C-alpha cells in the first residue's frame, strides 16, 4: 500500500514524481530549506523568494506565498514603504528582516506545497509546525 | 545561483545505520560543540560533524543540549561516523522533533526501494 | 538598495 496521496501526517516528493500528476497537485512534505536560490523580491507590491528545499527523497525549487513572508517579517510591502517616512519604524523592519533570515535558517516542518508538473516548479502555501498528533499518525502508518 | 550541492537527496539516517552500513540527513542532541566541530547524540548513538566552520547560523552560538538537524557529506564511518556539514538547522524550538526523528527514518526507509 | 535576506551554501 504506497498511494501516499493523503496518508497522514505528511508524504514524500519521490512519491509525487513517481506518480506523475496530470494537473496541479497539493501535498504535505516535512521538509527543510537547503539554500535560497534567489534575492528576496518585493516587486508586484508583494514579497516573493526562490528557495530550494528537500524532504530526503528529492530536491525542489519553491516560490513563497507572500502571506508566509509578511508574517515572517511582520511587515507587508506597503508597511515597508511607510516604515521609511519614520526611521524608527525602519529600524523595526530591518530587524523583522534578519528575523526572517533567522527563521528560514532554522525552518524545518510540514509544508503544504502546490506542485505544477508542467512549468515544473512548486509554490509553498502553508507551513504546519510538526506536533504530537502528527507523531501518532506515523506510529499507525508503521503498523504499530 | 550562488550555491552548489550533491546530486542525490540527503538521506534520513541514524548513527548506527552508517556505523553498521553519500550525502545525508541526520539529527541529534548536541553533546559537545567546540569551534568548527561538534559531536551529536541521536537515539541510535553519537556522531561527529566538522565544517560548521562554513554553514549559516540563526543563533551565533552552538551549545550542548540543543537539538539540531544536519545535512552533511559522510566522511569516515569507522569507528564512529564523521560528517562534513553542508547545512544545519536548529530544532530545539520543538520538543517533538526528537520524539519523531527515530520514526521519520523508518518511514522513509519503508518508502524507498 | 539590496535585499535578499540570503542564507545560501556550497560544498567541497
Amino acid at each position: 500500500i504506497a498511494m501516499d496521496l493523503y496518508s497522514p501526517p505528511f508524504v514524500y516528493l519521490s512519491v509525487l514524481m513517481a506518480s506523475k500528476p496530470k494537473e496541479v497537485t497539493t501535498v504535505k512534505v516535512k521538509a527543510f530549506i537547503v539554500t535560497l536560490t534567489g534575492n528576496l523580491s518585493s516587486s508586484g507590491g508583494i514579497w516573493s523568494i526562490t528557495a530550494k528545499v528537500s524532504d530526503g527523497t528529492a530536491y525542489l525549487d519553491v516560490d513563497f506565498v507572500d502571506e508566509i513572508l509578511t508574517s515572517l517579517i511582520g511587515f507587508s510591502v506597503p508597511e515597508m514603504k511607510q516604515s521609511k517616512k519614520d526611521p524608527l519604524q525602519y529600524q523595526k523592519f530591518l530587524e523583522g528582516l534578519q528575523k526572517c533570515q533567522r527563521d528560514l535558517i532554522d525552518l524545518c516542518c510540514l509544508m503544504t506545497i502546490s506542485f505544477n508538473p508542467s512549468l515544473s516548479k512548486a509554490m509553498v502555501l502553508a507551513l504546519q509546525d510538526v506536533n504530537m498528533e502528527h507523531l501518532e499518525n506515523l506510529k499507525k502508518r508503521l503498523n504499530k | 545561483a550562488g550555491v552548489r550541492l550533491p546530486r542525490s537527496p540527503p538521506l534520513k539516517v541514524l548513527a548506527e545505520q552508517l556505523r553498521r552500513d553519500a550525502a545525508v540527513w541526520m539529527q541529534g542532541r548536541v553533546v559537545m560543540a567546540d569551534r568548527g566541530e561538534a559531536r551529536l547524540r541521536d537515539p541510535s548513538g553519537d556522531f561527529s560533524v566538522r565544517g560548521l566552520e562554513r554553514v549559516p547560523r540563526g543563533r551565533p552560538c552552538l551549545v550542548p543540549g540543543k537539538y539540531v538537524m544536519v545535512m552533511g557529506v559522510v566522511q569516515a564511518c569507522s569507528p564512529e561516523p564523521c560528517l562534513q556539514a553542508v547545512k544545519m538547522t536548529d530544532l530545539s524550538d520543538n520538543p517533538i522533533h526528537e520524539s519523531m526523528w527515530e520514526l521519520e527514518v523508518e518511514d522513509l526507509h519503508r518508502n524507498i526501494p | 538598495d539590496l535585499f535578499s535576506v540570503t542564507f545560501d551554501l556550497g560544498f567541497c
